[PDB]
């Protein structure tokens, strides 16, 4: 498979670190120069850094300068980036990118995502929202750190009608969502 | 320090229209050899951004005939003939003639004819009371289009800060959102108001719909 694979996001507290690395399958790695774009949670995309083929060239955006590294491992096929001293604002989902020969990024991972918060795990509380020719019924999923959870309804056996919407961060810095249905009354 | 404008940020395209979009660069994409250093991507809705274009009028590999990138020098433009389901999604552009940057993104949905939101208002649950408060949802659910506007009503008081909302992408297969909205409230304060309201205005409705409830009924 002609793949990129990245892995290592996660959850940290702001000052700390995290290593992030991307596996390139089904093409000749080492002749490729590599990027790391990032999207912040309903944001655009933005470039991040850029390496060489031959590990040379190396550029940073300037907010992340002096505090990410990016490198390579030719031998292994793998691409990292090295993200010290993270600030907040360095929340986002982190695509690695391959660059073709005209400076098009053709291919991307799938991303992983990084969350850079002072907050610390929380599982949520789960409530009903029942119901008052249609009814709506569904879950508030309360007060959870970090991103995500996931919910069905009915093992799985209830998709039509389902609205499971985005969770908003709370100022208490905990997420909370809800999932709804409609049903016949 | 090249600066990508993209416009319009969203445009709703009825099916099997065209589609046109801009982005403009704040210098020439043209480089001395004769290429223009733009590309555009696509990110469908969940999925990873993809190659549309390159080099100004490029098509990548994959990309169908309807998809077509043309312009010169600052001023380019992305063209969509036939605009269907499968086209929704954020349209970005890139330079890449200087140290990359993106534009800002304009979001492709599909137009239909105005659907108004069903609105449904929850009290909060006796366990979330028992903790100490009191989250108060309401639903407007499948309407089109997008733009809605929730009012939160405590005794007829009309409320302010203390409420949140979040917003499905388009449905794929009837074009329209919901949205949730939730009022949180500490029990104490709760306790002391009766009627709990949410006034909902959209373009569907010819004046605001209000579900309400009578806390303790």
């Amino acid at each position: 498979q002609v793949q990129l694979v990245e892995s290592g996001g996660g959850v940290v507290q702001p000052g700390r670190s995290l290593r992030l690395s991307c596996a390139a399958s089904g093409f000749t790695f080492s002749r490729y120069g590599m990027h790391w774009v990032r999207q912040a949670p309903g944001k655009g995309l933005e470039w991040v850094a850029v390496i060489w083929y031959d590990g040379t060239n190396k550029d940073y955006t300037d907010s992340v300068r002096g505090r990410f590294t990016i490198s390579r491992d030719n031998s292994k096929n793998t691409l990292y980036l090295q993200m010290n001293s993270l600030r907040a604002e360095d929340t986002a989902v982190y695509y690695c990118a391959r660059e073709d020969w005209a400076e098009a990024f053709d291919m991307w991972g799938q991303g992983t995502t990084v969350t850079v918060s002072s907050a610390s795990t929380k599982g949520p509380s789960v409530f009903p929202l029942a119901p008052s020719g249609t009814a709506a019924l569904g879950c508030l999923v309360k007060d959870y750190f970090p991103e995500p959870v996931t919910v069905s309804w009915n093992s799985g056996a209830l998709t039509s009608g389902v609205h499971t919407f985005p969770a908003v961060l709370q100022s208490s810095g905990l997420y909370s969502l809800s999932s709804v249905v409609t049903v016949p009354s | 320090d090249i600066v990508m404008t993209q416009s319009p940020l969203s445009l709703p395209v009825t099916p099997g229209e065209p589609a046109s979009i801009s982005c403009r660069s704040s210098q020439s994409l043209l480089h001395s050899n004769g290429y223009n250093y733009l590309d555009w991507y696509l990110q469908k809705p969940g999925q990873s951004p993809q190659l549309l274009i390159y080099l100004g009028s490029n098509r990548a590999s994959g990309v169908p005939d309807r998809f077509s990138g043309s312009g010169s020098g600052t001023d380019f433009t992305l063209k969509i003939s036939r605009v269907e389901a499968e086209d929704v999604g954020v349209y970005y552009c890139m330079q890449a003639l200087q140290t990359i940057t993106f534009g800002q993104g304009t979001r492709l949905e599909i137009k239909r004819t105005v659907a108004a939101p069903s609105v449904f208002i929850f009290p909060p649950s006796d366990e979330q009371l028992k903790s100490g408060t009191a989250s108060v949802v309401c639903l407007l659910n499948n309407f089109y289009p997008r733009e809605a506007k929730v009012q939160w009503k405590v005794d007829n008081a009309l409320q302010s800060g203390n409420s949140q909302e979040s917003v499905t992408e388009q449905d794929s297969k009837d074009s329209t959102y919901s949205l949730s909205s939730t009022l949180t409230l500490s029990k104490a304060d709760y306790e002391k108001h009766k009627v709990y309201a949410c006034e909902v205005t959209h373009q569907g409705l010819s004046s605001p719909v209000t579900k309400s409830f009578n806390r303790g009924e």
